[PDB]
């Protein structure tokens, strides 16, 4: 994997295993499993009651309150139709599949359910882009800090949109490696034509975040991506959303991959060192 | 003096015909073969030298040699013999009656041009002639004034950016890769399969095989994977002796050499990269027009799907904010000849010719200054 | 370069 | 100067075609700054000022401080190396050289025209600078008609339409008899 | 901490040495080559990457690529590799022991400077460093305070008028034309003669040929006419394979591209015209001093007769009432390095350096305000 | 060719 995927393959696999035997009579196959994914959010699949004819999926979003305050009426009918019901687990969006009714599609529904986290996350970014597109008075900027102690802020003014990232590294070992990783992020531009500007700042927080109570400290960097309609229209919106949401885990995974790469290089060099040493043993 | 003859010395198949006709009247490959055995029978003292379709028919006892190699002539005797054959046996028109038009690839040595002009003016004493470029004639045939030419012939592949009423001589790139290298690579791979071909007769056989059962692949890795499941791609060809040869991955492997010259070991770039570099070297404003118009011609660009692959590669390399269009006329094989005929038919060109009087008084160097 | 000329 | 600074950013333009391109860019994405230092500081926090332009080839160029840097050359000719003064200083000197009584009228009326004075905020900056330089006891007003580009042509047409001007023209007979020097004495 | 190291990242060559020495201790071209073939033998796992004279020696199986193009870096990995090689393998001096001096062409992007400073301060943790201009170091080497610099390097040609104790940043002109374009044009013309050269190894061969058998012509038309009588100008060169190449008009044709950029298709002016424009843009009084002193430096200005041609052209353009003098020191190749060494040796410059503490507290933007 | 490549 290079671009971290957005479709959790666990739900895809379990739903495929369930549906491939769906047309086999009165087959309940009681299921009750708990999962976890990036952003420190817990999933849960479990039948509502003894009736096993219905399967339910739920989320435990950390910043759920902001989503509820904003209102996601768009998400209740566009991607998810009539198979969405009020929250049960922890006041967080939960859906269920009605097996008694014939499920016509097999892959489309599974794919739609696979991107649940990003599907709910987009409710704010797409709405801000709509606000700036529609000509409505620039909606008040918002700050969305997810499970990680870091913070996310967005400003949606006329003629452009903005987004800023706050980064926090826990272990002392990876702090410097991540700093080096993000140092060259703001400059690599020789292979991109229609791409947004990128900048890095750690000592001086941007003037936008002074009033906002976002991630403020000392060992915290900042990354901002300037947005323009040429790469934020109705066509190139999903790709940008996927890239930004999968930014954090992308950085993490590629840091670990670099660690493995350097491990391999040093392991290779050990052989040369041993070859040099072997000059001491006799013929 | 009513019309003129246009001859295209392809380093492969030569094309000739009258000025005005929409199709050539003579299409034969450039082969000058000589007997390789001793000869015993007495009732034959026949034609120590062979040329044309005759050479193709009896290629089994002859050492076929191509007079032209990668756009540059190597043996002048063979070229003069083929010229004489085409003029007399096929066309049956005396050189004095009508003038002759000649075409050559760009960035060719001046020695070849001077020698060709001298031979044409001295041996056949043609009343007049001219030297042109295949790409400009391709533009004339296509009825357009702006675009980029992909003249991938049998011996040379080259591009020449053009704009309304003017050209850009400083952005011309010529690549030696052409059909002959593809045929050699095809022979090499056919060896890896289990079929061996060395002599020139089997060279012609493999050339026909490639002409009939080769195509380009949109994705190389996907095609290789589908070849791993080799149950729907293999095809069979019937050899003259009756033997049947099964060809699989080789169908879409050899054409990929054009986009991946590293297969043959050449430290260069593919046609897409060269065209991108040529267009980038041009001025910014004309880049849009060049992208909007991309004319291609030659016998090496008839592989199905080549246009789609080129479009995909160019769009991937170029910024994804405009539209790139590929134009693939179904008669690109004779586009150069059609353009030459149209240019000759032009009234204004009746005075641009080079006559014997001015050539003799000035010298062979005149052609150098005649439209570069 | 980024715009104009290559480098 | 805009070409020179665009070079410092990383974008190169030399020939005349790119000269026209940069001229269009300036015509479309340039403005004046009320305060130079404050604008520079806000540029240090470059997250709301940068703008993108689409080149004919499709390349995108991001312009930041250059938007409000080149126009400041008018008020700071030292940037190009010219040992002169800005438009505000020259206008102040010209008005001061006039008689005292007409200074009030000149201050009360300040007409501007030309294609180089369409930058938004130029009028406000000029007003602020003149009021700062001039005594702070009267009122200074700047008039910025939205059709100053063709003001000269409109004035010429109106002058030609004037009945009294139908006789001030210079005809071939008088020009030939007198000579080319006549135009010199014709209204200086 | 007794001396400092001066490194000149020339567009085509790298010069390095200790501060105080009159000659560089390391002169190798900027080449970062990688293998192009597969590799079969088992007794060698050698150096996937190659740099320096090693790359030049075994250039026949490598894809040589210049890390720096026309004064601006394109690949940072290659530049870091060459820096590491020069610091360790050749100089064998740790970065911490002594500081480093860097030079770059004028009117370069600030991104390159910031990235170079950040890499130098972070990777090698040099105690201190500085960034300067090649032309000012040329003045220091020449022991003069007033004049005009003609820094025609391998990648960039630029001029910077100067006066006693001050410079004129508003009269700086930078031309992309340099040795690489001359080599490309030389290859193109060598093709017209009959000799073909495409890959990078033949690029180096043609570079050597130009370095050895090229000169400027006082009069272009007279030289062309004398070439028409080609019996005393042609010269022969011995290729590595033993083939002999005869070069005639090409000797004095490629250098003329400097005075006639229209040959390559660039809509610009020659070095003489650019220098005249730069001097005219200066104040009237300093024009006399600038005319009286004209320093030139770089590897592209060693062609014999260049100084005479420049003098003649400037005198023809300039009014014929004063005296114009051209100064052509015979060691202009390393003038920049000598100037850098002298500047480093200056006592007053021991405090102008940039140290790690101030850089870390302030940031990379400090170098921008450090002497522009 | 004469130098480089055959032709
Ligand atoms: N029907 C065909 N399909 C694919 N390639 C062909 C076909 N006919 C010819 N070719 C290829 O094009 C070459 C000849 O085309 P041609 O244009 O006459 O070469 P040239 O440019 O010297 O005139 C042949 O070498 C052959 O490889
Ligand atoms: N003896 C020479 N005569 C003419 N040109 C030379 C000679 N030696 C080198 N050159 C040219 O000068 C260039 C290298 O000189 P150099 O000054 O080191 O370039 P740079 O400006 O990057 O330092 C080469 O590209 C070469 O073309
Ligand atoms: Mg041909
Ligand atoms: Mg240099």
């Amino acid at each position: 994997m290079i671009l971290l995927e957005v479709n959790n393959r666990i739900i895809e696999e379990t739903l495929a295993l369930k549906f491939e035997n769906a047309a086999a009579g009165n087959k309940p196959e009681a299921v009750e499993v708990t999962f976890a994914d990036f952003d420190g959010v817990l999933y849960h699949i479990s039948n509502p009651n003894g009736d096993k004819t219905k399967v339910m999926v739920s989320i435990s979003l950390k910043f759920y309150k902001e989503l509820q305050a904003h209102g996601a009426d768009e998400l209740l009918k566009r991607v998810y139709g009539s198979y969405l019901v009020n929250p049960e687990s922890g006041y967080n969006v939960s859906l269920l599949y009605d097996l008694e009714n014939l499920p016509a599609s097999k892959d489309s529904i599974v794919h739609q359910a696979g991107m649940l986290k990003r599907n709910c996350f987009a409710s704010v970014f797409e709405k801000y882009f709509q606000f700036q597109e529609e000509g409505k008075e620039g909606e008040n900027r918002a700050v969305i800090h997810y499970r990680d102690d870091e913070t996310m802020y967005v400003e949606s003014k006329k003629d452009r949109v903005t987004v800023v990232f706050s980064t926090v590294f826990k272990d002392d070992d990876d702090v410097v490696i991540g700093k080096v990783f993000m140092q060259e992020f703001k400059e690599g531009r020789r292979a991109s034509h229609t791409a947004p500007q990128v900048l890095f700042s750690h000592r001086e927080p941007p003037l936008e975040l002074k009033d906002t109570d976002a991630a403020v400290g000392d060992n915290i960097g900042y990354i901002t991506f300037v947005l323009f309609p040429r790469h934020t229209n109705a066509s190139a919106r999903d790709n940008t959303i996927n890239l930004i949401h999968t930014f954090r885990d992308y950085l993490h995974y590629h840091i670990k991959c670099s660690k493995a790469y350097i491990h391999t290089r040093m392991r290779a060099k050990t052989s040369d060192f041993l070859k040099v040493l072997n000059r001491a043993r006799p013929d | 003096e009513t019309t003129a003859l246009v001859c295209d010395n392809g380093s492969g198949l030569v094309k000739a015909g009258f000025a005005g006709d929409d199709a050539p009247r003579a299409v034969f490959p450039s082969i000058v073969g000589r007997p390789r055995h001793q000869g015993v029978m007495v009732g034959m003292g026949q034609k120590d030298s062979y040329v044309g379709d005759e050479a193709q028919s009896k290629r089994g006892i002859l050492t076929l040699k191509y007079p032209i190699e990668h756009g540059i002539i190597t043996n002048w005797d063979d070229m003069e013999k083929i010229w004489h054959h085409t003029f007399y046996n096929e066309l049956r028109v005396a050189p004095e009656e009508h003038p002759t038009l000649l075409t050559e690839a760009p960035l060719n040595p001046k020695a070849n041009r001077e020698k060709m002009t001298q031979i044409m003016f001295e041996t056949f004493n043609v009343p007049a002639m001219y030297v042109a470029i295949q790409a400009v004639l391709s533009l004339y045939a296509s009825g357009r004034t702006t675009g980029i030419v992909l003249d991938s012939g049998d011996g040379v592949t080259h591009n020449v950016p053009i704009y309304e009423g003017y050209a850009l001589p400083h952005a011309i790139m010529r690549l030696d890769l052409a059909g002959r290298d593809l045929t050699d690579y095809l022979m090499k791979i056919l060896t890896e399969r289990g079929y061996s071909f060395v002599t020139t007769a089997e060279r012609e056989i493999v050339r026909d095989i490639k002409e009939k059962l080769c195509y380009v692949a949109l994705d190389f890795e996907n095609e290789m994977a589908t070849a791993a499941s080799s149950s729907s791609l293999e095809k069979s060809y019937e050899l003259p002796d009756g033997q049947v040869i099964t060809i699989g991955n080789e169908r879409f492997r050899c054409p990929e050499t054009l986009f991946q010259p590293s297969f043959i070991g050449m430290e260069s770039a593919g046609i897409h990269e060269t065209t991108y570099n040529s267009i980038m070297k041009c001025d910014i404003d004309i880049r849009k027009d060049l992208y909007a118009n991309n004319v291609m011609s030659g016998g090496t660009t008839m592989y199905p799907g080549i246009a789609d692959r080129m479009q995909k590669e160019i769009t991937a390399l170029a910024p994804s904010t405009m539209k790139i269009k590929i134009i693939a006329p179904p008669e690109r094989k004779y586009s150069v000849w059609i353009g030459g005929s149209i240019l000759a038919s032009l009234s204004t060109f009746q005075q641009m010719w080079i006559t014997k009087q001015e050539y003799d008084e000035a010298g062979p160097s005149i052609v150098h200054r005649k439209c570069f | 370069w980024x715009a104009x000329c290559p480098a």
